[PDB]
RNA sequence: CCUCGA
DNA sequence: TATAATGGGAGCTGTCACGGATGC
DNA sequence: GCATCCGTGAGTCGAGGG
């Protein structure tokens, strides 16, 4: 849906 | 030859890499001063063509 | 109205084929100066200049005037196309 | 000339300012003439409250903020292409708050424009108008759900751009649902983050049957406040982790935080009057001592549950009524637009707050304007409200300044705008004209202000009553809105009256827009005039109540095309709006005290007042408008003249003595002519062009660069390769055409050289070079000639020049050239003329005089209208204009006759046979009886049954003339025409429409970059667009030459077109078309796209439509 | 149209609704190679039809299809006519993945090549026919009668 | 008396039997005529032309 | 001999209704809901509206100045979707040889359906003129044989003879029929109706049939 | 976009021939400039074309004799009129130009129902067909007075107006 | 730079391409300079064709032009001046070729 | 885009 | 080239009819 | 089988103003 709302989850995770 | 049909399918990698004359490697147009078009550029003469008759 | 439209339009099976025929006419009568007319002297579409009568300009008028007399032959399949055209060259040279 | 007015109506409030609409509200919102710490929270003052203060130096604080004065006057404005604006400055204070260091200082924020006296602006030298928009008020409405009879939508609705819409519906299964930003939760969870518990709820929504039983959820209530919030926090943001500040913040700035969500004042005051209930601020909720407390919501599901119940005094709510729509005036837009030029100014001004020394900052260091400065250019540049400003006539800039338009932003997109936005409301009475509305697309979205109508300080437009108290009508006129309105009785303003007492036993009235017929003692209100339900060009037709709507529109909108005429005249009908209109549209000049003349000057007049002081007045003199029309104004008193307060000066133009003169009082025959007025075509007399009449100033701007190039300087000069001295003669030693010389299409305004580039010489040139022994020059002329069917007088040249004084160019260029041409425009055939009463036409055929039909005496007719455009038009007010215009023309008098309240049949009778006698008794005393052939057309009127048999013919004639009707000579033949006809005088005007400006024809021209097809438009030389209908024409007619040409030798077939004019030029048939550029583009688009689109053979082997230029 | 007064013959419509019936729906593919509910037009399935009865095979059993005027446009044979209409996208990324091959049939692919349409004086039926004079006529009748 | 009906059917009569040259003659003469007459017939509208019946 | 009763009759300007306006009564007029307003303006343009009167009156024609309006593309764009239907349609041969033909009948049912009464004269003639029957068809001591190209007084003679009892339905080639591929034959198109003849082949006859459909199409209420 | 083509506010041509129409005389020069130089050339008026073109440039340069020959140009021929909305084949009709001094097209009274015109301001555009193909289509299909029946409905189309009804009617 | 949709681009017309005048005017240009080297000698005509770059495209020096027909640079510049010379006397004659010079 | 005209 | 600095920010929405996937 | 969300369409030609 939105990138970087994606990206931050992704980042969130390390 | 006379245009009779007019056929249209979908385009294979080597297909579209058979039109082109040349990459685009750099997302440059023109000079800033030259205002004359960048090698590898999206207007560059290398690939498109010439931009003056037989020159 | 054009002179004579509706006996032009009794002349085809379709008006479209009158038309290509007009048209057909007169490109040969350009094409070849007018020197290939079937029509008398007399016949001859007229147009008022200044000075007097001269003749009429206009290919089309010509052509459907011709047409008009029965001199003119149409058809599909008469002859070969560049034989017409060798032939009109021949008798009209341009 | 004398002037009766009709009417017994007595007004008794003079018309409010016309253009206050526009003036008072920015006044409003600048507050300009307010000592700073005397501003209201309102306008751009508003705007800086809310922004300010900044946080996390730590804080940045907003004192007061002051407008300087304007760089340059309106008129310079206008000259140099500036925006006519004051520069704008702020006190702000930087505080540290561990530091405690205070530094201020006034930072400039860049320019606000400035509006003008009229209501209008001057945007980078373009006079421009912001026309308010009309929309949904805010507040809390409740509709029938379109799905489900005896279901409701309660709906909570704040100012655009102010935060989201909210529904509340019950759904289906029985649970009260709330939809924000498109989704749906259950209510009771908010309700639990507000705070209340099942108790509370269930005292309060108990009372209505089954419904507060859909609001129980026992796992609502088992969570305290902090986790229903992290539960609703997770419901509105899937993703984002539920961390408990954030959901404060998320949800605080979803519903209470004012800088975000904002009602209205009107949204409040409406929330509140519906809802019954007061908010202490314009939020739905609030936060107080860290826990929040609700506002809004409750008392909106306790209207909703009232409502589905059935439980008494709880309606629906009408969406169009005028008490539910408001409008946002020019201040509350741009205030609008400051605020969000402001809100990036603080983003940038916290951006700023991180980086950067924290010990060293000041206000200048941290604030950025040009953001802001972007927003308020933007605004009045590139916006839809913001119009580039109708001045054909004094009139067009007034109705401009009065609209009232339904799109823009946040207004309805098209399409979405079905027929209940365009209807005309009940509420509209009074309000919003039910007639003046485009004709087409825009019908019912483009609307504009009744004439008494007011805008009041929450927006709704208001319109005034008189107070009626026990059969008596007092003077004291109060102002309402709709909702107040629909609580009386109201009277119509031609209720009989002796003095103030109502005199009639049945009087008709409205009540909720229902007309009713009611005693004296039940009317507790009464129009003021019937001029209060239309527009301000609507009450400029007379005899209104006699024109079918529909046409009545058309002559309301076309009064906005009339061209100011050098002869205009005031109609010989008037409505008596004629003079407000000259005197509140700023035209005409007044004088401002008592005092006498001293000077008169085709420039200047100059007075002297009662204080002794001396006033010089200048007078704008053949100016240009928006519209290449000309403005000037003419003194209209003489030196020494005695002058009161308010009296007339100069005459702007379409002025006539102070009178409103939008065209020419013209004298008229009703009948067909030889089939040359067939179809609302118009026959004119030749005496109307050599007598002056319909004829306008037209004032053209032509405008050239020289720029600096890399080949080398464009420059302005007389020396022009390859010409004359026949084709320099007019031009002056720089090269600019000189004032007061005659230009014709090809003349050379500005000359101008532009170094030649890319010079490759083709051995043609070469050739041709040495054998005329003449070196190739290295400029070439690129001077500004005039267009072709264009020209006229030069009488004005302005010169910018790199390095002069005041004079700082874009980058690069030397020099800007203006040359203004003035033309002075006969009318001819193909104008456009037009009447107050919907009726127009073009010019068709100018009669020589001995071709018109005449009058008896000689006297030989103006125009000649057909009567077929009549009957189907029904709009008989032009004839009753015609009757009393005879009378009129032969009494030597004109006439007011006030819309609705104005001349009837029976004194426009007495008018005509008073008018009749010196039409006929003049003749009889001169020695002349009545003539062979008015006896004639007297037995064709018998026949007729338009006269008594057995009366003499002087009493027939006279019967006739008081049908308006008089015998009519032909003038080719001199004999009469078989009837009498109707002939009199009409006022008509010449509107902007003039075959000058539209005929255009091409052979070949420019053509476009990238499809290589004509261009379009008159001044791109362009060509007409032959779309896919006229295809269709070709197509069926069996055209398949006409049409292939159309489709390749004529537009973009580019080897065809070249071979096609060579063949034309040489005297050859043209040669056959080929493949048009734009398939090959449409071709290469594809591959772009990855689709190989193969053009094929019968023997399906490919054909190269690119010649092989394409292939390696 | 007749509630209005308006005069139009019949035929207009039925040329229309014609378009309108143009296409099928395959109920049984019987020996064919086509699929049950595959949608085509009539006129293809009857050739087949005949070609597999005139080849002793089973014939297609099909039903007759109604659909609108928009949806039977989209529906055509070319894909450069359909393409022009609207769908864009959807006609050409089903016609590119067939690999069609517009036979140029119609008139509106003929327009956007720049051909001569197939109507009027572009009629196949119209359009080959000469004209010459008894003079050349029979100048060239001479030539053929030498040989 | 001659009226849009009328007219229209002498319009299609005449095409059918004399063809559309002679059919463009009559139109143009229909035309001349018409237009001529229309001129000198008195016909006009003034406000007293607009006849309440008494019936109202 | 009064201009407006003059106009109106002859057909040059007006109806009925418009004359009534002008001197009669104006009439009942709709509230903007489309409902009706129960006292209807008793004035004429004549005499002159009141501003209630004036006012209720705008509602009307306010209502059908934007039922045009949303109109007119509405029409337009039904006008293109049956031009790209029709397009491909063109007279192509002079007979298919199909055997296959429609029967326009004369009469149609009553609404009570106490009969079936006779169609009313311009609905047969405009599914009846210039068509070509396809069978011999003999009525009134008539022969109209097989082939032939319905004329004008064809089609009032068929209509006489089904007022005599004796034919209720006419045989008759037809585009829905028509067995020509890409388009129609010659016979079941019937007269090219412009020329009052019957069609020359390559007539566009389907772009004919779209604009024929489209252009009354702003007309229609 | 088209090439050979023009636009200007109609205005009723009563004294026109059903075949005609009146053509302004400017936008017929610029309509027919190649057909012009040829002629020009083809007569006294110019050494050869480009010398013509320079002196149709200026509108002083023009002179009287241009005016003749330009009616030499356009003896016979038709132009195609059209106006918008095209709703049916009958929006687009072929006529003879008559010159005329003065700026409005001149149209037909028989023609105004095929094309919904009339005269409150109406404006046509104006094309010329070029190959002798486009003249005879546009001569013998398309020509005014050989469209004079409804393809709709067969009913007379061009036929007696208001107007025209009004006097016959008298 | 600024985009060409804003269009904003249906306003701006082609310089590159040449129009149907340039192209019919180099056309007219290229037959009446053949209609005035028909009037010298083929050999003069050739030179003139050879020294504007004409046949191949580019102009040849006086030594090459020379070594084409066989002769002393000396002698092939004299007859390109005699030829040129006559071209002139033509040209001041009939007037034909002056209109193209601009 | 907007407004305006048909 | 070296103090330490560690998950964004804009968010008004008054149409309607069609095919088609998505769910109950 | 039947509600629901997504995508795609919704007159032409002009003119001007940008
Ligand atoms: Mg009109
Ligand atoms: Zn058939």
């Amino acid at each position: 849906s939105d990138p970087v709302r994606q990206y931050l989850h992704e980042i969130g995770q390390v | 030859k006379e245009v009779r049909k007019v056929r249209i399918a979908l385009a294979s990698p080597e297909k579209i890499r058979s039109w082109s004359y040349g990459e685009v490697e750099k997302p440059e147009t023109i000079n800033y001063r030259t205002l004359k078009p960048e090698r590898d550029g999206l207007f560059d003469e290398r690939i498109f063509g010439p931009i003056k008759d037989y020159e | 109205a054009e002179p004579g439209i509706d006996k032009l339009f009794g002349m085809v099976d379709s008006k479209y084929r009158l038309t290509v025929v007009v048209a057909k006419r007169a490109q040969q009568l350009l094409r070849h100066g007018f020197k290939n007319t079937v029509l008398e002297p007399e016949e001859r579409p007229k147009m008022q200049t200044l000075e007097g009568l001269f003749d009429d300009p206009n290919a089309v008028t010509w052509a459907m005037k011709e047409l008009l007399t029965g001199r003119l032959v149409f058809g599909e399949n008469l002859v070969p196309e560049d034989r017409l055209q060798k032939e009109m060259e021949r008798l009209y040279p341009v | 000339m004398e002037i009766k007015r009709f009417g017994r109506i007595r007004e008794v409030i003079p018309l409010p300012p016309l253009t206050e609409i526009q003036v008072e509200s920015y006044r409003r919102a600048l507050q300009a003439d307010v000592p700073p710490e005397k501003r209201e929270n309102v306008g751009i003052q508003a705007a800086f409250r809310e922004t300010f203060p900044i946080e996390e130096g730590l804080v940045l604080d907003f004192l007061e903020y002051r407008l300087g004065e304007p760089p340059f006057p309106q008129d310079e404005c206008r000259e140099k292409d500036l925006t006519y604006q004051a520069p704008l400055y702020a006190r702000l204070q930087l505080i540290h708050k561990d530091t405690g260091l205070i530094k201020e200082d006034e930072v400039f924020l860049g320019h606000i424009p400035l509006m003008t006296e009229d209501g209008s602006f001057i945007i980078n030298g373009a006079d421009r108008v912001i026309v308010s928009q009309i929309h949904r008020s805010p507040g809390v409405y409740f509709t029938p759900d379109p799905a489900r009879p005896g279901r409701y939508i309660a709906s909570i609705i704040p100012l655009p751009k102010r935060g989201p819409w909210i529904d509340l519906e019950v759904e289906p299964n029985g649970v009260v649902s709330m939809k924000v930003n498109k989704r749906k939760f259950p209510l009771v969870l908010l309700l639990r983050v507000l705070g209340y518990d099942q108790e509370t709820l269930a005292r309060e929504l108990g009372a209505y049957g089954e419904l507060v039983q859909g609001l129980m959820d026992e796992s609502v209530f088992a969570m305290r406040p902090e986790e229903a919030l992290i539960r609703l926090f997770t419901l509105l943001r899937p993703g984002d982790p539920p961390k408990r500040d954030k959901a404060v913040a998320y949800v605080y700035g979803l519903i209470a935080d004012p800088r975000r969500y904002d009602l209205g004042e009107a949204g409040r005051y409406k929330a509140e009057e519906k809802l019954g209930i007061r908010l202490s601020g314009r939020t739905l909720a609030r936060f107080e001592d860290g826990e929040f407390k609700d506002e809004v919501f409750l008392p909106t599901l306790r209207y909703l549950f009232a409502l589905t119940a059935g439980v008494p005094g709880h309606e629906v709510d009408d969406i169009d009524h005028l008490g539910n729509r408001r409008i946002r005036t020019v201040g509350e837009l741009m205030t609008d637009q400051f605020r969000v030029g402001l809100a990036r100014l603080a983003r940038g001004v916290r951006e700023r707050m991180l980086m950067g020394s924290e010990d060293s900052l000041t206000p200048a260091k941290l604030v950025n304007s040009r953001p802001l400065e972007a927003a308020i250019r933007e605004f009045f540049s590139r916006s839809q409200l913001s119009q580039f400003k109708d001045e054909t006539n004094p009139l067009s800039s007034l109705r401009h300044k009065r609209r009232i338009s339904a799109l823009g932003p946040g207004g309805l997109t098209r399409e979405r705008a079905g027929f209940d936005v365009r209807d005309v409301h009940r509420t509209h009475y009074g309000r919003i004209c039910p007639v003046e509305t485009p004709e087409g697309a825009n019908i019912g979205l483009i609307t504009s202000l009744a004439a008494y109508a007011r805008v009041d300080e929450l927006g709704f437009i208001r319109t005034p009553y008189r107070r009626v108290v026990g059969g008596v009508v007092t003077d004291e006129v109060v102002y309402m809105t709709a909702t107040e309105e629909d609580r009386y009785t109201i009277a119509q303003a031609n209720t009989p009256l002796e003095g103030n007492r109502i005199a009639a036993e049945r009087v008709v009235a409205r009540r909720k827009g229902e007309p009713v017929i009611v005693s004296p003692e039940e009317v507790e209100f009464m129009d003021v005039s019937p001029k209060q339900v239309f527009s301000v060009n609507t009450n400029l037709i007379p005899f209104l109540e006699h024109d079918d709507a529909n046409r009545a529109l058309m002559g309301s909108n076309m009064q906005t095309q009339a061209v100011p005429l050098i002869r205009a005249q005031a109609p010989v009908v008037m409505t008596g709006l004629e003079e407000r209109v000259v005197r509140d549209s700023l035209a005409a000049l007044y004088a401002e005290e008592d005092g006498e003349v001293a000077k008169v000057d085709g420039n200047r007049i100059v007075v002297r007042y009662e204080d002794g002081r001396l006033v010089e007045y200048p007078l704008r003199r053949f100016y240009r408008s928006n519209q290449g029309t000309a403005l000037d104004q003419r003194p209209r008193v003489v030196v020494g003249q005695r002058v009161r307060k308010g009296d007339l000066l100069a005459d702007g133009p379409a002025s006539e003595n102070g009178f409103l003169a939008l065209g020419q009082n013209v004298l008229v025959a009703i009948m067909p002519f030889d089939g040359y007025n067939f179809e609302d075509a118009i026959v004119i007399s030749e005496e109307l062009l050599k007598r002056d009449f319909y004829t306008s100033i037209h004032i053209e701007r032509y405008e050239i660069e020289a720029r600096d190039t890399k080949l080398g300087p464009e420059r302005i000069t007389r020396d022009i390769p390859h010409l004359s001295e026949a084709a320099l003669r007019d031009l002056d030693e720089e090269g600019v055409v000189r004032i007061g010389a005659e230009v014709k299409p090809g003349d050379i305004l500005v000359g101008r050289t532009s170094f030649k580039g890319e010079s490759e010489p083709t051995p043609e040139e070469r050739l041709l070079r040495s054998i005329f022994g003449e070196k190739a020059r290295d400029v070439k002329d690129t001077s500004l000639r005039v267009p072709p069917g264009e020209g006229g007088i030069v009488v004005r040249t302005v010169r910018l020049r790199r390095g002069d004084p005041g004079v700082e160019l874009k980058p690069g260029v030397r020099e800007v050239v203006r040359v203004y041409v003035a033309q002075k425009r006969k009318l001819q055939v193909g104008d456009k003329l037009a009447n107050r009463h919907g009726n127009k036409g073009v010019v068709a055929k100018i009669l020589p005089v001995e071709d018109m039909p005449h009058l008896p005496d000689g006297t030989p007719v103006d125009v000649i209208l057909n009567p077929l455009g009549v009957p189907s038009r029904m709009n008989l007010g032009q004839i009753l204009e015609t009757h009393l215009g005879l009378a009129g023309y032969f009494l030597g008098q004109r006439y007011i006759s006030p819309i609705f309240d104005g001349a009837k049949e029976p004194e426009i009778k007495e008018l005509l046979a008073q008018a009749f006698e010196v039409y006929f008794g003049k003749r009889k005393g001169e020695g002349f009886g009545v003539d062979k052939r008015e006896v004639e057309v007297l037995r064709r009127a018998e026949k007729l049954g338009l006269v008594t048999p057995g009366k003499t013919p002087e009493e027939q004639l006279k019967e006739l003339f008081l049908q308006g009707k008089v015998v009519l000579y032909d003038g080719r033949t001199g004999e009469p025409i078989e009837g009498p006809i109707v002939v009199g005088q009409m006022f008509i005007m010449k509107l902007y429409h003039m075959v000058e400006d539209k005929m255009h024809a091409r052979s070949t021209g420019p053509y476009s970059l990238i499809t290589q097809q004509p261009l379009g438009g008159k001044a791109q030389f362009g060509g007409q667009r032959f779309g896919e209908m006229e295809v269709w024409a070709l197509e069926a007619y069996g055209a398949a030459h006409t049409l292939q040409e159309m489709l390749t030798l004529k537009s973009d077939d580019i080897e065809g077109r070249n071979a096609a004019y060579e063949a034309i030029i040489k005297g050859e048939d043209v040669p056959e078309p080929s493949v048009p550029e734009s398939f090959r583009v449409l071709v290469k688009e594809l591959q772009a796209l990855a689709l190989d689109v193969q053009t094929l053979d019968e023997k399906d082997n490919p054909v190269d439509i690119f010649e092989g230029l394409a292939s390696k | 149209y007749r509630a209005q007064g308006v005069k139009l013959h019949d035929k207009h419509i039925e040329i229309v609704v014609r378009q309108m019936m143009k296409y099928v729906e395959v109920t049984d593919p019987g020996d064919s190679r086509l699929l049950e509910g595959q949608v085509l037009e009539k006129w293809d399935v009857e050739a087949l039809n005949e070609r597999l009865i005139a080849e002793g095979k089973t014939p297609v059993a099909w039903k007759p299809l109604l659909m609108g005027v928009t949806k039977s446009a989209l529906s055509t044979k070319s894909w450069l006519s359909a393409a022009s209409f609207q769908n864009t996208t959807h006609v050409l990324t089903e016609a590119a993945i067939a690999g069609k091959k517009d036979e140029l049939i119609g008139l509106k692919e003929n327009v956007i090549l720049g051909r001569l349409i197939p109507a009027g004086t572009g009629s196949d039926f119209v359009r080959f026919t000469q004209v010459v004079d008894q003079k050349t006529l029979k100048a060239i009748e001479e030539a053929r009668k030498e040989a | 008396p001659q009226e849009k009906n009328s007219l229209k059917d002498l319009v299609y009569q005449a095409f059918l039997r004399l063809g559309m040259e002679k059919t463009a003659r009559l139109l143009d003469a229909l035309k001349y005529y018409g237009f001529t007459f229309s001129t000198t017939s008195g016909i006009t509208i003034g406000i007293d032309d607009a006849v309440i019946p008494e019936e109202k | 001999f009064n201009p407006l009763y003059v106009m109106a009759q002859s057909g040059a300007r007006g109806n009925p209704q418009q004359i009534r306006q002008l001197c009669g009564l104006r009439g009942l007029m709709q509230k903007p809901s489309g409902e009706t307003f129960e006292v209807p303006v008793r004035s004429s343009f004549r005499e002159g509206l009141t501003v209630l009167e004036y006012f209720i009156s705008s509602h009307g024609a306010r209502k059908g100045g934007a039922d045009t309006a949303l109109r007119t593309a509405d029409s337009g764009y039904l006008t293109r979707k049956l031009v790209d239907v029709t397009h491909e349609i063109v007279v192509r041969e002079a007979d298919c040889g199909t055997t296959n033909y429609i029967s326009v009948p004369l009469f149609q049912p009553d609404e009570v359906t106490r009969s079936l009464r006779l169609r009313k004269r311009a609905d047969i003639e405009a599914g009846l003129y210039g068509r070509v029957l396809a069978r011999e068809v003999e009525v009134l001591g008539v022969r109209l044989e097989e082939g032939r190209y319905l004329s004008m007084d064809d089609v009032h003679l068929l209509i006489k003879a089904a007022e005599a009892g004796e034919i209720q339905e006419v045989p008759v080639r037809s585009p829905l029929t028509c067995q020509t591929r890409y388009g129609v034959c010659q016979k079941c198109y019937g007269y090219d109706l412009s020329m009052a003849r019957p069609v020359s082949i390559g007539e566009a006859v389907g772009i004919v049939a779209a604009q024929s459909i489209g252009e009354p199409g702003t007309q229609l209420t | 976009r088209v090439d050979y083509s023009g636009r200007s506010v109609i205005v009723v041509g009563p004294q026109l021939k059903l075949h005609q129409c009146g053509l302004p005389k400017r936008m017929a020069l610029e309509l027919f400039k190649p057909f012009l130089l040829k002629k020009m050339e083809e007569k006294g008026i110019a050494p050869n074309v480009k010398a013509a073109r320079r002196m149709l440039e200026r509108q002083r340069d023009i002179k009287d004799e241009v005016w003749d020959a330009l009616e030499e140009v356009i003896h016979g021929k038709v132009v195609l009129l059209n106006r918008a909305p095209t709703l049916h084949r009958l929006g687009i009709q072929a006529f003879q130009p008559v010159l005329v001094e003065g700026q409005s097209i001149q149209l037909h009274p028989l023609v105004c129902e095929a094309f919904n015109a009339d005269f409150d301001g109406d404006q046509m555009a104006v094309h010329v067909p070029l190959s002798s193909f486009a003249q005879a289509e546009a001569r013998i299909q398309m020509l005014s007075a050989h469209n004079l029946l409804s393809p709709a409905s067969g009913e007379p189309l061009a036929k007696p107006s208001r107007d025209i009804i009004l006097g016959l009617y008298y | 730079p600024v985009s060409l949709e804003t269009f904003y681009g249906d306003f701006i017309p082609d310089e590159h391409l040449p129009s149907p005048v340039d192209a019919a005017t180099q056309s007219l240009l290229s037959e009446e300079l053949e209609k005035a080297l028909s009037k010298l000698s083929e050999r003069e005509a050739m030179v003139l064709k050879l020294r504007k770059g004409l046949i191949d495209g580019r102009e040849h020096t006086l030594e090459e032009v020379g070594a084409f027909f066989g002769v002393t640079r000396e002698r092939i510049r004299q007859i390109e001046n005699k030829a040129l010379r006559k071209l002139k006397y033509h040209e001041s004659r009939t007037r034909k070729l002056r209109d193209f010079l601009d």
